[PDB]
């Protein structure tokens, strides 16, 4: 559960 | 009211003598997190997140006993509205700029390897496997959610490209080898600086943690710091085989859609727009 | 001296850090080099090096206990526990500072400090009833009898006749102590090893350091340390709050407490800390 592109 | 005033009884008990209005609250997805000097207090928003919080505490306990070469947020206190107090990991993120010093890059790459190795080794431990989430077909679930929720927001060419990326995902073996942070971006890795070269202090934001495929964490690192640095980590750690590279690239290519998917659900139009760039 | 002798290794473990800027705590087996964020155990002998694998395991076990606070977390990889010996062991450094006694003269502070001690000691007690913990930690038998022997052998030669007579009466009661192996026992829980954050409010327990003497043992040993440091009123508050104010426990504490300066002296003697030996031997020479 990559947030803002990670 | 305000969250600090609202939760003041608990805060006076957990942080005796600490002025609540001098605290900060980080507005998390599931948890309202009150930030004190050396610890945080996690408060659930939903009754869902309130229900899960006991298991979260158990998960953090397990993480606090692993050998990762660094600190994690250690459970100091849990109870009841449920709450969980975690130790606060010291240090700040490393800006990509620092990696332009090759001797910094070497030392930072080395400590990432230790961390990733520690996570890898931990996945073999059955104790860990018992306590941590280990969902199957997480990627086919993701794909169905993208098609359902995101495809309507996309252009024709957008949908075609995404379908290509979601196809690649079915090529991936559903590996559950390692402990996987799941969101191992730059902001979640904290360092001690201005005392010689950077030393890894610890890792935070374990909300997405699971038993899974380590390529996910490696992808996250490369997203934050670029191809050269990831290559450095992959070489030092002996993870530079084609098989790994394919999984990393496949996972990496989903990052914009992941951001769009979660920004769609929580009505964050800035993140959604950014996530859908090139897909519409 | 130590920092000098180990310059090369320390420049590997702490790159870019000036070794002169570091501090040293002397141990029986290891010299402990203190950096800003971490601590490096350097073995004094081959024997000491052979002990560090087990020490790594012990510290990992402690890092997993529910104590309400931090402990020095091992920064090696888990496989280090399988080694025959290690040339060093790096641990996380617990933040904060000791609480000076006079802080406890405020009664609200004392309540809050006592309660956190209780959380710590309660966590240690329940862990000592855990089979896997008990299997991982040392649990010597007849330690009191042997301790008295060690004092007589190693410290009496440094004492006056008056001092030896004082010690003898203190060692006297030890042989009739019940030999209790029920709690995880720090074994050196003086104020200097209990670290607090007191920036944003009343003192908050940050964590506990210097677990060199940790074992499965008698919780009265840790309560004695507290009593020696802070005196009867504060101790009694901990006992009341923890549910440990019964006559048996209080008696064991009194007996052990009478030996605590000797324990510090014995340790200082073995680890070559002349200042802590002088303090420990106060009124014994």
């Amino acid at each position: 559960k990559a947030s803002s592109x990670a | 009211m305000g969250i600090l005033q609202a939760n003041r009884v608990l805060l006076s008990r957990l942080l005796p003598g600490v002025e609540p209005e001098g605290l900060t609250v980080r507005h998390g997805q599931f948890h309202q997190v009150v930030i004190a000097s050396d610890r945080v207090v996690c408060l659930p928003r939903t009754a869902a997140a309130a229900a899960r919080l006991p298991r979260r505490a158990a998960v953090m306990r397990v993480l606090a006993g692993l050998d990762l070469g660094c600190r994690t947020p250690r459970p100091l206190c849990e109870g009841s509205l449920p709450f969980l107090v975690l130790s606060r990991v010291p240090g700040a993120p490393l800006e990509a700029d620092a990696l332009e010093d090759s001797k910094v890059a070497e030392v930072v790459a080395a400590q990432y390897v230790t961390l990733l190795s520690g996570l890898a080794s931990a996945g073999a431990d059955e104790k860990v496997r018992a306590a941590l989430p280990a969902p199957q077909g997480r990627w086919r679930q993701f794909a169905a959610d993208v098609r359902a929720e995101l495809f309507p927001l996309m252009s024709d060419g957008g949908c075609r490209q995404a379908e290509r990326e979601l196809a690649a995902l079915d090529s991936l073996p559903d590996i559950t080898e390692a402990v996987v942070h799941g969101n191992l971006g730059a902001e979640n890795v904290l360092w001690v600086r201005d005392d010689g070269l950077p030393r890894l202090s610890g890792v935070i934001d374990w909300d997405e943690v699971s038993i899974g495929d380590p390529a996910e964490d490696l992808a996250a690192i490369g997203a934050g710091y670029g191809k050269d640095f990831l290559d450095q980590v992959l070489t030092l750690g002996g993870w530079s085989d084609r098989r790994m590279a394919t999984r990393i690239a496949t996972i990496r290519a989903t990052f914009a859609l992941q951001q769009a998917l979660s920004a769609c659900r929580d009505g964050d139009e800035e993140e959604l727009a950014d996530g859908l760039t090139g897909y519409r």
